[PDB]
DNA sequence: CGATCGATCGATCGATCGATCGATCGATCGATCGATCGATCG
DNA sequence: CGATCGATCGATCGATCGATCGATCGATCGATCGATCGATCG
């Protein structure tokens, strides 16, 4: 059953004018890490992430404004690099609450809206 | 939930007493720790000698427990009943 | 005409102390059950 | 002579509460960044 669903994760749904997400809960000795290592090494441009190894601006691209051309620029992010791919998150429980909070919009609407001083825009992830 | 019109009874607390008395007798309710029918004559003697607090405290403050749990009510109560929608919490 | 430190004040993050809360150990009286017994009359 | 009853005391179930502790959510003081410009220098 683990094999089928994770395979079904790679097949994916069908976007129309689609992504499938999976959580592995189990005792800390059973094959959890090995499958995720395989997935990002078998999918194009996957990103390997962990709880304390990332931040709120780790998955979210750091949007800033240019100092000379004054345009809006983005410096990439984990959830932006893997657009259309699969992102592997280890220790998903130990994710910080702030970092965990921004998942809701990403997982359901596939967007990251940011409202800060001088910048008001939304991304696609 | 019934909209007001531009220009159901809440029965009085005294009238509800008869309804409460009816339900207490039909064993839908029961007193908090009601032993009920004693087993032997000596137990009945000691029970009739004693005066329980539940029989002394006012009619409005006697503690009761329920025999038909709300889930059983939702099983039994017809859905055509007006109050059926409240068989859920 | 261009390159390098400086001071300021808004904006953002975060880490640290603290406010808030579920749990257990110790206690106890409210409610009750039965035994004791002194009192009453056939 | 004994048979009936109303009161009292000891004991126990249980429903409850206070003192104490570590754990969860949050306010907020401190660190850093940034943006334009200015003073010294070539
Ligand atoms: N069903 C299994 N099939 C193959 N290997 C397994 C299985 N269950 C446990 N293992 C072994 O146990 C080890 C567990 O490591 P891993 O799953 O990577 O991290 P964790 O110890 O946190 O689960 C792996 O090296 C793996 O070889």
């Amino acid at each position: 059953d683990v094999k089928k669903g994770i395979l079904l994760q790679l097949f994916g749904g069908t976007n129309k004018t689609g992504d499938i997400n999976i959580l592995l809960c189990g005792d800390p000795s059973t094959s959890k890490s090995q499958i995720l290592q395989y997935v990002h090494k078998i999918t194009p441009r996957g990103v390997y992430t962990s709880g304390k190894g990332s931040s709120a601006v780790g998955l979210t691209a750091y949007i800033t404004r240019d100092v000379d051309t004054k345009q809006l620029v983005l410096e990439s992010g984990a959830l932006v690099l893997s657009d259309g791919g699969v992102c592997c998150i280890d220790e998903f429980d130990k994710m910080s609450d702030s970092t965990r909070s921004v998942l809701h919009e990403v997982m359901e609407q596939q967007t990251i809206s940011i409202a800060k001083a001088g910048i008001i825009t939304t991304l696609n992830a | 939930r019934i909209p007001t019109v531009a220009p159901i009874k809440l029965w009085l607390k005294k009238d509800v007493k008869n309804v409460w008395e009816n339900l207490v007798q039909l064993d839908f309710f029961t007193e908090k720790s009601a032993v009920g029918l004693r087993d032997n004559a000596t137990a009945a003697f000691y029970a009739s000698n004693y005066q329980f607090q539940g029989t002394m405290i006012p009619f409005d403050l006697r503690s009761y427990q329920m025999q038909i749990i709300l889930q059983e009510l939702r099983r039994i109560i017809p859905k055509s009943n007006m109050y059926y929608s409240w068989t859920q919490l």
